[PDB]
């Protein structure tokens, strides 16, 4: 099974050649596309060595890096551009499709805040929920006329995305200032590239569960709409002191209310013995709440670290509050709907992100259910 | 070789001889006996330390050679991978291929035909790179219904490395494969069925009088993936990385062949007994068996309420696109309407006993020591015990 | 006596005859001398007697706070149900959970603490419950179940007066934003923390202290076992734990006061009074009427109050 | 429980600044926020190290000083300005409130003499709106300056649930009288041991007083009897320390009867004569109490930092405090005297008066009623 990955607009272009670069640098493959002499299983992300990438003026600069060997600001100017090279895109990426064994998914790195990556990648899930119906489709989207854009994104990718990751820049320029002191794009980059290459750490060191896409999404998300997903990654020592820095809100990427599912990926030398301990003593001591009508619970797994690069951890949590983020897009849009051919797409957006809200708000009610 | 070929005698152990060191000279003889002939490799107080000096020291040799070409240690680490599934990766692959085989019944199932199919799981996987000595034992057998009762991997063993396996640790293993098998594909239904939602809503969210019998089919499942997926995790850690730790330290201080196949017999008392495949917890496993059927009455029950709304909706794209009469077709569409709620019995009906199977299965529980960890993975939140 | 010392230590990791000569007398001595010496080292550096009395004294007297303030404040939803409706699973939980997240995470000894319900009271769900302690066999001659449930009586005796004195001064802040229960918590909090003062630094400490001193010139196992013994049978006696039931019915118009309070009537204040007080003036009839035993009356009292 | 300290003004900046410097040596912990190898419960002000300050010209001269890796004059320009960035200050307390897993206190040091003094004001109403259940302790320093001081006194005595008084007055004789200093680079000094020896028994857990709710409701009886004064005697027995707890001469204060009283002993003193002392001050008399409720003095024993000797620190609830406010309750009638409604000034004078009037009643052995 093998996943292929998408990079649309300046800020997806950027994470996706910086996440290369990581995932690179874990393995034992030269900038110049050759593995280096100097157990990991590099299948899935690479073809033999060749990344699986589809980039759609910075790429200039990335054929001006030294991994050149490695290959308007509207919603609906987007939108309508990417209606005019639907086949032009459309040929390579089913070129590369069907050139693989068995294809898995769609990672699409973008940015939802605006410009004509938001409308190319909200024609793109479109189309390829027309075409191909049995691929899973997750997203790393990045949260920041912006109100339009997002709001827009937000529609359409709450039926087709069959998973998605929020990164907003808010919450990562507050950690920067407070534990990086930088006062830079290239600076948090940096952050959000290691949580990415940390995000997908069990498909590609082999254990024994988690070797597949499913295997990663079918456990946290149990219905079809709670699909929006945040992070944390506490190192920036015994693995109670990593369970209790994770679950802190000092270090989620996220500007009553319970959790849905966790999952914790720790990728130390750890003794593998003292996780049950620590879950006990977690449910002991009650510091997390989880939903009242469904039996949920929190799921860790371990992995190892590449010895060609110490205990790290990232935690991939379902929690009811990521809802109060899009109230203040739509808020923005109330504000902005009065004040300034038919323009009612933007007012079905605005209707299926309320439905959506409302489902979040109902979702964490003893009798959710109907 | 391991578990037969090589047994102490009671009787002829002279009295100068204790009856621990008596285990540690037939450790040690058949430590280098199975590393000649199966792995294919060649090179008082005193006499106390001359077994431990020979134990320390040929047993420390013996994983090195089983970790590094594939060498009775290399052979132990590649019999956890393969015949306790330990890869992962391989399994689910193998798990892909034999998905249109062993559907069929098992009278059509003739065992030369799936040696391909395993040859070409080994071949695209990451076991590839590996020790061609070891592949070379690697094969399938048939157990003697359906092709999902009959299969079965093997992994003979015969020569030197024959008398630390000893014809019952191959008795005990398989006996521990069908539990991992199962408890395996009862998973990657699981996670068909919620990658079918995922595809299903992306199609009939149009007709909003099918989402109220819908929903039920989800929570039922985000319900049922919980027990399985919360299984998983307790025999990963609970019962192979902490029972087979206390196997890989008592390996490299070991010696003399008898301390090695001591360590590695008691290795295969506690997964027998930390699984349920133990001889007083028989009511604790077709107890759960139950709840093993309930997940494909599931699979069985859904697409028939899955397929039955897609030609609904597939007779009412054709009934508008071809004219842009009228009256024939509501009543058609009426009656669709009221078979819903016939529908919503059985779901009704499906979990009220799930429920009720379950709640049953835990006061089992409550019976011998490391199971109540397993108690606590399930009744996280405490979603159950009111 | 010496061959018994070089077992509990195995497990775990020349002599000649003359008559008016006791050249193997002496041998004897020479041996022993050794073999305690190196059982005695084994059980204060690795696995740290001395060195394991304390960690039991850490829990059991209560004498590491972190651990505590932190436990309850997480465990007293979950105490407050009744007998036979809390499952352990729960309450070990959050004691693994309490121990790790304190400061008492730098302790050796601490995976021997486990759970253990009284089912009877000191003679439910909150006055049943006491730690237990588990040791191994050649500590076991030493701390055994006959000298252990002592540490369990006057355990008890001090977790019924944290508890009081925890929510009374919860009660402080809630009525903080009708107006004459505030002299009368004086009357109250002055008495706990007035006992709990006596209860801690001039009770079990002193004797504690003499103790740990006492195990310096010890010369034979018989005789640890009597400064051992000799030590709880002291703390049971200079404290009310040997009768003395007053306090028992004394302790319960603390606690149901503060249900009162926490139900938000002026005809009940002064109900209290009246009746806590009367309450009162039975101990100190009964503490001063002796042969310390007289010192408590000094720390209840020290504006001369109460000369009555 | 964790504490969550403000720091308001020069002042408020000046001795909190000197107060963590104190504080992290104390530890083991170097000004770059990195624990140094080189038992003491640290949770409490630390946060796994990064302590939970939030600090509001001389910010500056922290982040030039080696600590930088560690993180008008009217009073009505402190209670404006304070209203335009309620928003702005309101998410930084927010933002670190709810990543604490359960936050028990807010101890502010500010002065009452510019505008730490209409900010403070400002902060201590608003805290009481949101936060109903979280414990307001001040450690206030005394110094149109009596106009200043006394409006904030109006909020000090019906907000902040505790308060401690430093006055600089007395504090400048001590700077004169055993130091010989004729600065604030020197009396902080003695401030930060103040403030620090204070929190002893937090951060070295013992058999009581393992949380701040302990400290208080011991002292303060009544919500309005809430000022605290404080006495530190080195500049031996338990019975050296406790008499030069109670001579005059070393109280930070320029009929009348202690409340309540906690001494705190940070020496290796043997806990044997502990309730000898305690029987001897009871028998020459060195201390009286009110009459009419029953007071008890109590001293706690901890124990001094490895890393860095007897001690003593007195936590005292004294009727005679009383006399500060009457030297601001007296100028202020002199300025009125002397020159949109001015009527919260009036409103303030008549809440003082309340308080005063509840200090000498007591004393009285009818207090109650
Ligand atoms: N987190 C993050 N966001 C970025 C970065 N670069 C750009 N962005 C976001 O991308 C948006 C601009 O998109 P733009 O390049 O104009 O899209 P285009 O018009 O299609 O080229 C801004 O709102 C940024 O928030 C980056 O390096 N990191
Ligand atoms: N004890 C002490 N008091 C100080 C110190 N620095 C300033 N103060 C007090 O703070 C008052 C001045 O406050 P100010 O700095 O003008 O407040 P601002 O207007 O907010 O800057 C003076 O009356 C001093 O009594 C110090 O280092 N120690």
């Amino acid at each position: 099974r093998e996943i292929i990955t998408l990079q649309l607009g300046q800020c997806g272009n950027q994470i996706g050649f910086e996440f290369w670069k990581q995932l690179c640098a874990e393995h034992g493959i030269s900038p110049e596309g050759i593995v280096e002499e100097f157990t990991d299983r590099k299948d899935v992300f690479f073809y033999q060595y060749i990344p699986r990438a589809v980039l759609l003026r910075v790429i200039h600069s990335i054929l001006n890096s030294p991994y050149a060997k490695l290959y308007g600001n509207n919603w609906a100017s987007g939108f309508s551009q990417g209606e005019k090279i639907h086949e032009d895109i459309f040929d390579i990426i089913d070129r590369e499709a069907d050139g693989s064994d068995s294809l898995e998914g769609f990672v699409l790195c973008h940015s939802i805040a605006g410009g004509t990556g938001s409308g190319l990648g909200s024609y793109l899930l479109e189309r390829l929920n027309d075409r191909y119906p049995k691929k899973l489709v997750q997203t790393y989207s990045v949260f920041p006329v912006q109100p339009y854009n997002s709001l827009l994104t937000l529609k359409r990718l709450t039926q087709n995305a069959d998973c998605l990751v929020v990164l907003d820049n808010t919450a990562l320029n507050r950690i920067a200032t407070d534990r990086l002191h930088i006062q830079s794009f290239s600076q948090i980059n940096q952050l959000v590239s290691t949580i990415m290459s940390a995000s997908t750490t069990t498909l590609r060191y082999p254990g024994y569960m988690n070797n597949d896409l499913i295997g990663l999404i079918a456990s946290l998300i149990p219905t079809p709409r709670l699909h929006f997903l945040m992070t944390g990654y506490t190192p920036l020592t015994t693995v109670l002191d990593v369970m209790r820095r994770l679950l802190q809100p000092k270090n989620v990427m996220v500007s009553n209310h319970c959790y849905i599912a966790i999952l914790n990926i720790i990728q130390g030398e750890v003794d593998p013995t003292q996780v049950h301990k620590s879950l006990q003593r977690i449910r002991e001591r009650k510091l997390a709440n989880f939903i009242p009508w469904g039996p949920a619970s929190i799921q860790v797994a371990l992995s190892r670290k590449s010895p060609y690069l110490r205990v790290s951890g990232l935690m991939m949590a379902n929690h009811t509050s990521i809802s109060s983020l899009f109230e203040r897009t739509c808020r923005q849009y109330d504000k902005l709907r009065k004040r300034e051919d038919n323009f009612d797409e933007m007012d079905t957006s605005r209707e299926i992100v309320q439905q959506l809200i409302d489902e979040y708000h109902a979702a964490t009610r003893p009798d959710y259910i109907s | 070789l391991w578990h037969d070929k090589y047994t102490l005698r009671k009787s002829m152990i002279p009295s100068f001889m204790t009856m621990d060191q008596s285990r540690k000279v037939l450790l040690i003889g058949k430590s280098i006996n199975f590393l000649h002939q199966v792995c294919h490799d060649q090179t008082e107080n005193a006499f106390q330390g001359k077994i431990d000096a020979a134990y320390f020291e040929t047993s420390k040799y013996l994983l090195d050679v089983l970790n590094k070409k594939y060498s009775l240690l290399d052979h132990m680490q590649a019999m956890r991978r393969y015949l306790l599934l330990g890869q992962g990766d391989f399994i689910r692959h193998l798990m892909d291929l034999l998905k249109p085989e062993l559907v069929r019944p098992a009278t059509t199932l003739y065992q030369h035909n799936l040696t391909g199919i395993l040859e070409t799981a080994v071949r695209a996987t990451n076991a590839q790179f590996d020790s061609p000595e070891i592949l070379r034992r690697l094969d399938v057998r048939l157990l003697e219904d359906t092709g999902w009762d009959v299969f079965s991997l093997d992994y003979h063993v015969d020569g030197p490395i024959a008398t630390v396996f000893t014809r019952e640790c191959m008795s005990h293993y398989l006996r521990v494969f069908n539990f991992l098998w199962r408890a395996k594909r009862m998973e990657y239904i699981l996670t068909d069925i919620r990658k079918g939602h995922m595809c299903n809503a992306k199609l009939l969210r149009n007709m909003p009088e099918f989402s109220g019998v819908l929903h039920q089919c989800h929570i039922l499942a985000s319900e049922m993936v919980h027990f399985i997926h919360q299984m998983q995790y307790y025999i990963t850690f609970e019962v192979l990385e902490c029972s087979w730790d206390e196997l890989w330290n008592k390996v490299q201080q070991a010696q003399d062949l008898d301390h090695i196949i001591a360590a590695h017999e008691v290795f295969l008392d506690t997964i027998i007994s930390r699984c349920l495949l133990d001889s007083d917890s028989r009511a604790l496993l077709n107890q759960l068996r139950a709840v093993f059927d309930q997940i494909i009455e599931l699979q069985n029950a859904q697409d028939a309420i899955y397929r039955a709304a897609l030609e609904e909706l597939q007779r009412r794209l054709q009934f508008e696109e071809k004219k842009k009469e009228e009256e024939e077709e509501n009543k058609r569409i009426g009656e669709f309407k009221e078979s819903i709620p016939k529908m919503c019995s059985q779901l009704r009906i499906l979990t009220h006993f799930y429920q009720g199977i379950v709640q049953q299965f835990l006061v089992l529980l409550t019976t011998d020591e490391s199971l109540r960890f397993l108690s606590f993975r399930l009744d996280f939140n405490e979603h159950y015990k009111a | 006596s010496t061959g018994k010392y070089l077992n509990v230590v195995r497990e775990c990791g020349e002599i000649i005859y003359t008559l008016k000569e006791r050249a193997y007398v002496e041998q004897i001595e020479k041996a022993f001398n050794y073999a305690s010496k190196v059982l005695l080292d084994f059980l204060m550096e690795e696995k740290e007697l001395v060195a394991h009395l304390r960690s039991i004294k850490r829990y059991f007297l209560m004498d590491q706070g972190d651990f505590f303030v932190h436990f309850m404040d997480l465990a007293e939803e979950e105490l407050r149900k009744p007998v036979e409706d809390i499952t352990p699973p729960r309450l070990e939980a959050l004691l693994e959970l309490a121990l790790r997240m304190s400061t008492a995470n730098t302790d050796p000894f601490k995976d021997d603490l486990k759970i253990d319900l009284m089912p009877h009271d000191l003679i439910s769900g909150l006055e049943a419950f006491s730690f237990d302690y588990i040791v191994k066999w050649p500590l076991s001659l030493i701390i055994n179940r006959k000298a252990l449930t002592r540490y369990q009586m006057l355990f008890r005796h001090m977790f019924y007066c944290k508890h009081v004195e925890r929510q009374l001064c919860s009660v402080w802040i809630s009525n903080k934003t009708f107006a004459g229960a505030f002299t009368l918590r004086q009357r109250m909090l002055n008495f706990v923390q007035n006992i709990q003062y006596y209860m801690m630094f001039e009770v079990m400490e002193p004797t504690w202290h003499i103790l740990e001193k006492n195990l310096k010139s010890a010369s034979n196992i018989d005789d640890v076992l009597g400064h051992h013994t000799g030590f709880l049978d002291t703390c049971l006696k200079d404290c009310m734990l040997t009768l003395l039931k007053v306090f028992s019915k004394l302790m319960s118009v603390c606690v149901m006061f503060t249900n009162c309070m926490q139900k938000f009537f002026e005809a009940t204040i002064n109900k209290f009074d009246k009746n806590f007080s009367a309450h009162l003036l039975d101990l100190l009839a009964r503490l001063s009427i002796y042969s310390g035993m007289a010192s408590v009356i000094s720390r209840l009292d020290f504006n001369g109050f109460y000369t009555e």
